[PDB]
RNA sequence: GCCCCUAAGCGUGUGCUAAGUGGAAAAGGAUGUGCAGUCGCGAAGACAACCAGGAGGUUGGCUUAGAAGCAGCCACCCUU
């Protein structure tokens, strides 16, 4: 419903200025093609009426859909409140239409989001679990695909993606080297990202550039044409490869909120070390049954339970 | 109290005893001495012993059948190589082979008959996917 | 409380009762507490 | 809605036998 | 969706919603079926919704038959137009469903899953409908 | 191979027709016509409950011994007219089975 | 009494254990599985420790084989059916039973003719 | 139509309704009624039985430092 309402509002915003000539022409049109009886819903859709091609109906429907979109913005705020309050690292997969992205999500996680070769297959951003190599949990979210000149009427359709970008912590920028001059794709996505940054007055979050479809690439460029970027990652989700490098770069770029500790939890506690393992990233734990020295990267609340058995070194 | 299966060889029963004895209150040095004095020649694979916490401290032991099902993996040298037991069956030690070791380990085995103990042991071992 | 025309068990713990001439769902999980109205 | 509904449903009486003018 | 390749007459009189179904009243293809209990113009959109509900409930296996076909065009005149000035253009494709007509049939090994899928379909449908079975 | 024919009392019909059949069904008796090679269609009323029980326990191809005022006649349920909504046996066409 | 199953159990308790010399019955409550296993190992020489529904075992044994005892089927009692002993192995059911409070003995149905209060207070002494 | 308004029945027999339903309307839902069927009857509950055991191999195997009957996967055996 949210996507349908956003798209209907976008179509009505586009139709309102140009309702006279093109408006009447497409009102007459009953072939059921692009725009003409195209609808605003989906399969079958409301072609018979399309964008209502009528000043009064269009304005009324626009006002209704604006109220509804305010309601859905509130609903999404409530839905994302859990993540925002957990402060869990959020990684947004931005990029041009096609160019994996949805495939990259389904690869980095176990998800099964719609992955079609058509354009604008993903209309609603979708979040999912992710585990960095060091164990730091995070939220990887696939977003809607940008184009060269996104119509200004799709502001509400892309508001979810823009909000995910605003929250963000890594901005995995997915592009494909199997296109005509992928630098143009890079530049379009970078300009939309910069516009969002200027609008929301936030520091530009990291942008991990990743290139896929390299397996299906022509390989014409040796190291400086096909990999002209100095530190862009190359993955090609389909044939499993480079994804480990992508994960490592993700973990390195995402700054940790935990604090490294050296706590010698006794063996009479048990729970205080089991929870260190559970919420925390244990490594170099001593096997001595006497006071251990667990060099884990515990979260903030656990970092305050050190004075129990912190020792000094 | 707790079965607390620990290596029969007195090598380093630190993982099991430490946290277990933690809340029990039994001191590590005394328990290590008690376990060392128990497993003098009983250097098999692994023994479960019941501490039987008394009002303050007991230091009691209860050995029943150290090897149990765990003997077949170490006899066949297969180790943790049974992902889907009964499907990816490993360690093809026949029944004519396992029966002798079963009788050897037969001390209590909750069984009054050789056939009953053999059936129990076969059922226990086959849980790890064995072709007896 | 979920006040909807249709109230049904949401888990195996939920029990449908009729208290005060009103169908309700009572559960150990308060989230699944429902009422017909 | 209520007015029409009542005027229409009052034909469901034993005296009217399920019919009334203007339903 | 279900739309006829063509219709000899595209502006037809409304199908007469009278009498019980005289044909198609038994499960002839699958093991379970959805029998209608009231008259309704079941539209192609409703048919699509019901069949998708059944297919998504049975997931992988099973077979679904859609006995009714929405080949009757119900017309609609343009909005905010007065009475007269001809008949409206075809708007909906409906199948004239009568009580006793079996609308969908399902073959699925699991009886509970089959009945739950048919219940999904019935909830999508605009009429009272029961789950009938081949076994009489 | 074969089985014991199912016993059903099938009184002849004093009155026949639409009203008679509806009244018989209301009484709880499925109307039937027994015909066959004997060339003598007889108009019977089988107890609806017993007839349906026999049909659902031994199937449509279940041989029936109809007691028609004392006389026993073997017959198989050649056809069953069943209402699609009420699911009740509207009518039975029975075919004599000489042994 | 569950028909087919009760009939099979009646056969089992009639033609498999009634053929004994002494029929003892112990009221058991609070006895653990390990406790009864230990006691049975102690008395492995005699008895078989067969217990079922009291009404079932009554209607089976008191009407097909043994006679003259009914009151022994109104409580949670397990029958022993001494294998070959008479009272010699009765020590394992007397002392090792009365040391545990529970497992209260009763019976002493020697040579399958007559019943008594328990007879173990007198005859099991030997 | 027949308790009073309001003429004539707080009519007779049997049963149902607890909703003032009667005295307005899908889906959801009964500890309301008869009727029928199917299990258990072993006494219009049974081995879902007020008191007892509910074990043992064993902490079954993959799993990690933890998987103990119950993060997650495999089947899930025997003894008494
Ligand atoms: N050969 C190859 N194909 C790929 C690779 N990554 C994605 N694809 C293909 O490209 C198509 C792109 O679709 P998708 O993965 O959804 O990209 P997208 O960005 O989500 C499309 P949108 O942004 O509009 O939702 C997919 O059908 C997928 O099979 C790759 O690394 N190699």
């Amino acid at each position: 419903r949210e996507g349908k309402a956003q798209v209907s509002l976008a179509q009505m915003e586009y139709m309102l200025p140009r309702l006279r000539g093109w408006g009447e022409s497409m009102s007459r049109q009953a072939g059921g093609r692009a725009g003409g009886a195209g609808g605003g819903v989906g399969t079958r859709g409301p072609g018979e009426t399309k964008i209502e091609t009528d000043r009064r109906r269009i304005r009324e429907r626009m006002a209704k859909l604006r109220r509804e979109i305010r309601d859905m913005k509130k609903i999404r705020d409530t839905q994302r409140g859990s993540r925002r309050r957990s402060e869990i690292p959020s990684v947004a997969i931005v990029g041009y239409t096609n160019a994996g992205k949805s495939s990259l999500l389904n690869a980095l996680t176990g998800a099964g989001v719609l992955v079609e070769n058509a354009l604008f297959a993903t209309l609603e951003p979708t979040t999912r679990r992710g585990e960095f190599e060091d164990g730091r949990p995070f939220v990887l979210t696939d977003t809607v695909g940008f184009v060269r000149h996104l119509p200004t009427q799709l502001v509400e359709a892309f508001r979810s993606t823009l909000e995910e970008v605003v929250d963000a912590d890594l901005l995995i920028h997915v592009v494909d080297g199997s296109d005509v001059n992928p630098l143009a794709q890079i530049n379009a996505v970078r300009t939309v990202i910069n516009e969002v940054v200027a609008e929301y007055d936030i520091a530009p979050p990291p942008e991990l550039l990743v290139v896929n479809k390299i397996d299906a690439a022509t390989g014409v460029g040796l190291a400086q044409l096909r990999r002209a970027l100095p530190d862009a990652v190359f993955v090609s989700a389909r044939t499993g490869d480079g994804l480990d490098k992508l994960r490592s770069r993700m973990g390195e770029l995402v700054e940790s909120t935990d604090a490294t500790v050296d706590v010698t939890i006794p063996y009479d506690r048990g729970d205080l070390v089991a929870r260190v393992h559970t919420d925390g990233h244990v490594d170099a734990t001593e096997h001595t049954d006497a006071g251990t020295r667990i060099k884990a990267r515990v979260p903030a609340p656990l970092a305050a339970t050190l004075r129990e058995y912190a020792t000094f070194a | 109290l707790i079965k607390l299966q620990i290596q029969a060889g007195q090598a380093n029963p630190a993982p099991p005893v430490g946290p277990a004895l933690g809340q029990h209150g039994v001191n590590i040095m005394e328990f290590c001495k008690a376990y060392n004095a128990a497993t003098e020649s009983q250097r098999g694979n692994v023994i479960p012993v019941e501490i039987t916490v008394y009002e303050d401290r007991s230091f009691t032991f209860a050995l029943k059948t150290p090897p149990a099902a765990k003997l077949l993996l170490k006899a066949a040298g297969v180790q943790k190589g049974s992902g889907e037991p009964h499907k990816t069956k490993v360690a093809k030690v026949t029944w004519d082979q396992v029966r002798e070791i079963a009788e050897t380990k037969k001390a209590d085995l909750n069984a009054n008959d050789i056939d009953a103990a053999a059936k129990i042991i076969a059922g226990t071992a086959r849980s790890m996917g064995i072709t007896v | 409380m979920k006040v909807n025309p249709s109230v049904k068990p949401i888990c195996d713990k939920c029990r449908v009762i009729r208290r005060h001439g009103r169908v309700m769902v009572i559960c150990s999980d308060p989230r699944h507490k429902q009422r017909q109205g | 809605a209520k007015r029409g509904r009542k005027k229409r449903d009052r034909k469901h009486s034993k005296a009217n036998h399920g019919k009334r003018p203007n339903a | 969706m279900l739309i006829p390749r063509k219709v000899k007459h595209r502006k037809q009189h409304h199908p007469e919603q009278r009498g019980i179904a005289s044909g198609g009243t038994s499960v002839s293809f699958g093991d379970y079926g959805i029998q209608a209990l009231e008259h309704a113009y079941i539209t192609n959109r409703q048919i699509e919704s019901a069949r998708i509900a059944i297919n998504r409930h049975i997931k992988r296996g099973g077979k679904v038959w859609i006995n009714i076909f929405p080949d009757r065009p119900l017309t609609k005149k343009p909005a905010e137009t007065r009475m007269g000035s001809g008949k409206g253009s075809p708007e909906w494709w409906v199948a004239n469903v009568k009580p006793g007509r079996v609308l969908f049939e399902l073959s699925y090994p699991d009886e509970k899953t089959a009945r739950d899928a048919l219940t999904r379909a019935i909830h999508k449908l605009p009429i009272k409908a029961r789950i009938v079975t081949r076994e009489e | 191979t074969a089985n014991i024919p199912n016993k059903l009392t099938a009184n002849v019909r004093t009155r026949t027709g639409k009203g008679a059949s509806r009244q018989a069904r209301r009484d709880g008796k499925v109307p039937a016509v027994l015909y066959g090679h004997g060339t003598d269609p007889q108009h019977l009323e089988l107890n609806a409950r017993d007839f349906a029980a026999v049909l659902r326990s031994h199937g449509t191809n279940a041989i029936l011994t109809l007691d028609i005022e004392g006389t026993e006649q073997l017959a198989l349920t050649k056809a069953l007219d069943v209402h699609p909504i009420r699911r009740n046996i509207q009518h039975a066409d029975l075919l004599v089975v000489q042994r | 009494m569950a028909k087919a199953d009760k009939a099979t159990a009646v056969a089992d308790i009639a033609e498999q254990f009634k053929a004994s010399t002494a029929t003892v019955v112990t009221e058991y409550r609070g006895l653990t599985v390990a406790n009864l296993a230990e006691l049975r190992r102690a008395l492995g020489d005699s008895a078989t420790y067969t217990v079922a529904k009291n009404t079932l075992v009554k209607r089976a044994a008191s009407e097909a084989g043994i006679e003259g005892l009914d009151e022994l089927f109104a409580g949670p009692t397990a029958i022993a059916f001494v294998k070959g002993e008479a009272v010699d192995a009765a020590k394992a059911i007397k002392k090792f039973a009365k040391d545990n409070k529970a497992l209260v003995i009763k019976g002493g149905y020697m040579d399958g003719k007559a019943l008594s209060v328990a007879d173990v207070e007198k005859i099991a002494d030997l």
